[PDB]
């Protein structure tokens, strides 16, 4: 089962936080984070591409978040405004989907 | 279970494979675990379904699901009326619209897209070519009576009325009656032909000689400019300050006094 | 009348459905009503007949008459040799034609239309885009080697050689090797580029420096008048009669009696 | 032999017809003497035959070896995944590649060829229109990221980021940044727009007029330059030498010795 | 059964001719008058198209018929030219066809 | 079953080789003249096209090599390089294919 985890739960205001993903499927086609519980338009931070090994920003993003190739997100100088839910999108290579939530809280 | 080959739930319908079943008038599942739920479908292949009147759904996992729509190929989906997906991955969902090729969406009116991964949110407007796909499409064709060719090209919405034939051409809002050529190219203003950016310019060669009138709208070569041939010599030579040959050689038009004076 | 799963009437056909009829050599009719006719010929789906030899019928209510022709999805006519209808309501009555999308016809000789209602009677032409129908075509492309992208367009015959990309542009009778470019252009003589109309006129932007010389067919820009460098001053300097300032600091060419009367 | 309305030599696997033989997971094949041997396969119709995970072959004598792979119509080839080839004669051998039309050949990355007779073994590039075949292809794409509409165009190997909309062009090695407009159009240089040939010029009409000043890169009209509006006075009195009509009238700059001599 | 009905049936030389359609068939695509009795591209008088609503005359037209959106047809100062047969087409959303036939004679 | 014949088989060092075929199958597409015994793209001499009424050389063409509308091959001038094999495809009205192969050796 697809798993994500985050590290470390509770960050302080001006730390890093990274999410991690676990048992993440062979033979995929991209990834894509979004912010809240649904898969949204307008609530898209970042998405990968591995046709072309691209890597491309959504209307939501600030530039402080960042992904890298294994499906993991990296957000650098945190807020109070930036605590709660998040979604993983995972598309196959038969184009059917997945879909992952993480959470984290800021103190 | 195995095969069976009989009669369905509806009238004149029938079924022939594994586990299929036929509920419409009419109707026919041929395959395995097909499914035809309305009036003159058919569902043909593997995990078919034809929800639509006269819809039909032809290869893999195919839908079909407005009146008279067409699904062919593998995980295609037709929901509107007269509206095509052929390929693999397509969706249309607009009326009389067309999706052919690769991952391509279609949801306005009268629409059509050939290639690979392109999405046209407008009415009467075409794509041909190629974009990106990662879970949201990241290039869109979202102006009216708009026809895009290339690779990575986009159009906002409230721009209306534009054509490009190239690649990475962003047209922004409030932009009508335009044209873009060329790669890397860069539109700024209405009814306006752009042949470049502000970085990178390019050169029109093989150009025909113009007319050198009051009202021509014509371009003007080098050798034209070069020549001067067909201008107003009056415009020019009381533009310019100009002492006439003819009025030199013979003394005319000058001060007496001031000539006694230095003389 | 209850499925019948058996042989048909030539040799080594089948019949799989309701009320179908094989009569051809190693000939199949599969679903409802079907009809194959021929020698290697096969209609699947509800009412599909195939009357020539190697064609397909694949959907609702197809015809597919001529060899190697295929009809697939609702209401296609394939008529001709290698000609092909995908989707809906096409029609293709040339040799080696193509229509692709919603109710476009093509009745020449290698010719392509794909989109929403367009008619392509000339021979090595093409067609993007769309038209309109109301029982009759109203915008169709007549012109031998010419080719449409665009809305309502329309290129009358005689008129060969033309490229279209744009909107309402229409081409009349004797006008050869032209190309139109925008939203509502105009096009009124033979070799020549349009980029406007007579009422509303267009910009060429970002466009590089050209070469001043004496033959040189090369576009001028906005700067190059401006400074005037690389001109022929001879030719502008007997052109407008100028009085060369080295001749007029010492007295040269001047008609000696005159300057005596007034001086 | 007599039809046969069994199951296969896979599990849950159906054949329908005569003399067909199913071997994969859940396979379909029906029609005359088909071959299904993969899983999730489908082969209808005339002697199909589907060898690759999840492909489909539909009509007459198609085959589909890729992955996610689709055969429509009459002798169709699709190799690799997600390649889809519709019409008559057509193959792709690229991955998420289109063949659409008569006798179409595709060998690139996302690449996509409509029409007749073309050939694309570029990546990113695209084909529109018509070209010639008679054992081997004259007419083909092989650059990056260029587009091609019309009949008998070709670009070579080296050539990246061009456009072509015309006929009978031919662009060299070495040619990048290019754009061709027109009939028996020529393209010699990188970073150019071509409107014509070296025997045969176009003229560009309805053209706006543009800026005069310093720094302005835009086209020059003819009532611009018979005008002469907007111009450097001083650079052009400078650039040609002229005796103003105000330091006439009153003598100025004079050499006063060589005035009394010939006075 | 689609019905076509002219009135008046005798006309003046300068009236108004109307042509009238009772049992119009629903969910139409458009309609086209022609001059005669069989549907002919060269003789063509007016077209209607209800998926953008629009009328657009034909190679037959003299700028004295016009078209009302119920496949109504009106006739402004008729001569003895314009005596005789007319056929209607009917295009249903199945892309079907019908035909009607009407009559009048001036005098 | 279609042959190829060559005339004369043994040629001199100035004259002219002219090769036949015989049997040629109807309903064709077009021809094409390679070097060697296989089909290869840059070992074609030139080819015909009935669609069109076309001739157009190839990659290994010097000059001297001309086509009938018969599947006949005229080579003049030859020399004692061009000694050997010669192999002929014709494309029929089906999409499918055939082959034939001559030989002919200069002294």
């Amino acid at each position: 089962q697809l798993t994500t985890e985050s590290m470390p739960f509770n960050v302080a205001e001006g730390k890093e936080v990274l999410l991690l993903v676990h048992n993440l499927p062979q033979q995929l086609f991209g990834y894509s984070w979004y912010k809240g519980e649904r898969v949204d338009g307008n609530r898209q931070i970042v998405g990968y591409a591995i046709g072309t090994q691209q890597a491309t920003p959504g209307p939501a993003n600030s530039g402080r978040e960042t992904i890298y190739p294994n499906a993991s997100l990296l957000i650098q100088n945190v807020t109070q405004n930036d605590t709660g839910f998040y979604t993983l999108q995972v598309i196959k290579s038969d184009l059917v989907n997945e879909e992952a939530t993480g959470q984290f809280h800021v103190y | 279970s195995a095969p069976v080959f009989q009669a369905g739930t509806g009238t004149d319908s029938t079924v022939a494979g594994v586990n299929n079943e036929a509920n419409g008038e009419k109707s026919s599942a041929f395959g395995y675990e097909n499914k035809a739920k309305e009036k003159l479908s058919s569902a043909f292949g593997y995990k078919n379904i034809a929800n639509g009147i006269e819809g039909s759904a032809f290869g893999i996992s195919n839908l079909a699901k407005g009146q008279y729509s067409s699904a062919f190929g593998f995980r295609n989906v037709a929901n509107k009326r007269h509206s095509s997906a052929f390929g693999s991955g397509n969706e249309a969902n607009g009326e009389q619209s067309s999706a052919f090729g690769f991952k391509n969406t279609v949801s306005g009116f009268n629409s059509s897209a050939f290639g690979s991964q392109y999405e046209v949110t407008g009415n009467f407007s075409g794509a041909f070519g190629m974009g990106e796909f990662n879970g949201q499409y990241q290039y869109k064709n979202e102006g009216n009576n708009s026809y895009m060719i290339g690779n990575k090209n986009k159009i906002a919405s409230g721009s209306n009325d534009n054509f490009i034939l190239g690649n990475n051409v962003h047209i922004g809002g409030g932009i009508n009656n335009s044209v873009a050529l060329g790669n890397n190219s860069t539109v700024s203003a209405s009814n306006t032909v752009s042949v470049g950016s502000s970085t990178l310019k390019r050169k029109i060669v093989n150009v025909g000689d113009g007319a050198i009138s009051a009202n021509s709208s014509d371009a003007v070569t080098g050798r034209q400019l070069y020549s001067g041939n067909g201008i107003d010599t009056a415009a020019w030579q009381n533009k310019l300050n100009v002492t006439r040959k003819n009025d030199y050689k013979d003394a005319n038009d000058i001060d007496v006094n001031k000539w006694k004076a230095k003389l």
